[PDB]
């Protein structure tokens, strides 16, 4: 199947450049988006930029605007992002993410650590319960609020610590391949529901939704599930 | 105008509601046979037991002049089979789709292709996929990377319980070409860097040249207010290499196996016409033709162009 494989943690000092590199193997490459992401340390996901390897040109959210470049070879199948300018709040962990003709970036890197030593009219995501503490065999139903209608552009993540986001559906309800059926998602327009019929131990993690109607695409700050003490 | 017409709110994505990702696709090649690459669904989305798989037949092009072909199934062309098939865009091939962000939505081919040839018919009936069948012929000169799609869906037909497939066409045009030889009579910076002469507006008679050898593409792009041309039917061959019957006349007359594209001047959008050279035809040839423009509004003074087209002349 299809693996993004990335380049490894990098250690920067205040005020210099980092390039992060994004191999794909087993998919279709130049007509497909390549996405990147990051994640500051137990903070939410932020969409960074994009391109379509055959463009030559990659697409910025205004937060980045003049600091990111991305980058794409078609020769090695390999996407690159460049943050220059480094500071501080840089510290994250950076993912990159392929669409699959879902529209959805349905396939991620395994991310890339960077350490950092010496806009109007965007769509909110609002997630509810901030936490969810149940126990083993309760039903979970975690909420997703939009600011802006999207229809159905609506996916959810789980994310385990230290690992990379896992899509578990997509399209507002269809369930992404592989995931159990014990997960369910529903609504349409500005109101989303995520609920698991039954808590298994796999389940506990931070669950994100995430509109991608329109760039730049925007996460909610996510619900963390946890086990009843 | 209603034969391009563009909905901007239209999306799509290529795998549509199949569920199936790209890399678990059915690709295949487009059957090219000379300059014409097909994309034949007839036989490709039936329904099965294992429906609906994605069907995805891939153009690929980096050669200038290729005809491209697809044929889509018509609703009720065979009971039961094609009874909730669909093809998108409706208006296809003068509206297509491209990737914006990650979605598909609606394009003008034209706009994406300068000098694409879209003729109105296709054996004699309507180009639009309501008729079974659209065509298209891609331009000598193609400056960017270039990737549009056509949807043949027919995932929504239920016939037992198997469902039909879904066929998607991704046309992936390649850079080719630098510049036709020939001459544009005058977006506009589209028009100015396509000929390798750009004849600007005089009020005489003045020369266009089009140098060509073995194997070479020219064209001509015609002024606005053509009246009349000989260009390329009525050519004048001046030089006495050989003895000329005055009935042999036609660019094709003249050089066995030319070909000369829009020849009705029929496609929409370009008034262009494209010329080949094949390259078996290795002899010297000087030729002549004209362009007649309507005095419409006067400049007190007649425009007429002379077009001298060398073949091989070396």
């Amino acid at each position: 199947q299809v693996q993004l494989v990335q380049s490894g943690a990098e250690v920067k000092k205040p005020g210099s450049s980092v390039k992060v590199s994004c191999k794909v193997s087993g998919g279709t490459f130049n007509t497909y988006a390549i996405i990147w992401v990051r994640q500051a340390p137990g903070q939410g996901l932020e969409w960074m930029g994009a391109i379509i390897p055959f463009q030559d040109r990659g697409q910025y959210a205004q937060k980045f605007q003049g600091r990111v470049t991305i980058t794409a070879d078609k020769s090695t199948s390999t996407a690159y992002m460049e943050l220059s300018s480094l500071r501080s709040e840089d510290t994250a962990v950076y993912y990159c993410a392929k669409e699959s003709g879902r529209a959805v970036a349905d396939r991620w890197g395994q991310g890339t650590l960077v350490t950092v030593s010496s806009g109007g009219s965007d769509i909110v995501m609002t997630q509810s319960p901030a936490s969810l503490a149940l126990s083993l065999g309760e039903r979970a139903t975690l909420y997703c609020r939009a600011s802006h209608s999207i229809s159905s552009w609506l996916a959810w993540y789980q994310q385990k610590p230290g690992k990379a986001p896992k899509l578990l559906i997509y399209k507002a309800s269809t369930l992404e391949s592989g995931v159990p059926s014990r997960f369910s998602g529903s609504g349409s327009g500005t109101e989303f529901t995520l609920t698991i019929s039954s808590l298994q131990p796999d389940d506990f993690a931070t669950y994100y939704c995430q509109q991608y109607k329109s760039y730049p695409w925007t996460f909610g700050q996510g619900t963390k599930l946890e086990i009843k003490r | 105008d209603e034969l391009d017409k563009i909905d901007l709110s239209y999306e799509t994505t290529e795998s549509g509601d199949t569920a199936v990702s790209e890399d678990s696709y059915d690709k295949y090649a487009s059957n090219n046979t000379n300059k014409e690459y097909v994309c034949d669904f007839t036989d490709q989305l039936k329904p099965t037991e294992s429906g609906p798989k994605v069907k995805k037949c891939e153009v690929k092009v980096n050669e200038p002049l290729i005809k491209v072909k697809i044929i889509c199934p018509l609703k009720g062309s065979v009971e039961k089979l094609y009874d909730n098939i669909e093809y998108v865009p409706k208006k296809s091939p003068y509206v297509v789709l491209t990737k914006e962000e990650t979605k598909l939505k609606e394009k003008l081919l034209s706009k994406l292709i300068y000098g694409l040839l879209i003729s109105p018919t296709v054996n004699e009936k309507e180009n639009n996929f309501k008729e079974g069948v659209i065509e298209f012929t891609l331009p000598p000169v193609v400056h960017k990377a270039t990737v549009f799609y056509f949807i043949c869906d027919n995932s929504k037909t239920e016939d037992d319980n198997k469902k039909g497939n879904r066929g998607i066409v991704e046309v992936y045009v390649e850079p080719y070409g630098n510049k036709i030889n020939g001459c544009a009579f005058l977006e506009k910076i589209k028009m100015k860097t396509f000929f390798t002469q750009n004849i600007y507006k005089k009020n005489n008679i003045y020369p266009c040249y089009m140098k060509l050898y073995s194997g070479d593409i020219g064209g001509i792009l015609f002024p606005k207010n053509i009246k009349s041309t000989t260009c390329f039917e009525e050519m004048i061959p001046y030089n006495k290499e050989i003895k000329w019957n005055k009935e042999n006349k036609s660019l094709g007359n003249l050089v066995n196996n030319s070909v000369v594209y829009n020849k009705e001047m029929n496609a929409k959008y370009f008034n262009v016409q494209y010329v080949h050279i094949p390259t078996s035809y290795k002899d010297t040839l000087n030729l002549f033709c004209s362009i007649i423009l309507k005095e419409e509004e006067s400049n007190l003074i007649s425009t007429s162009y002379l077009v001298y087209v060398s073949i091989n002349e070396g």
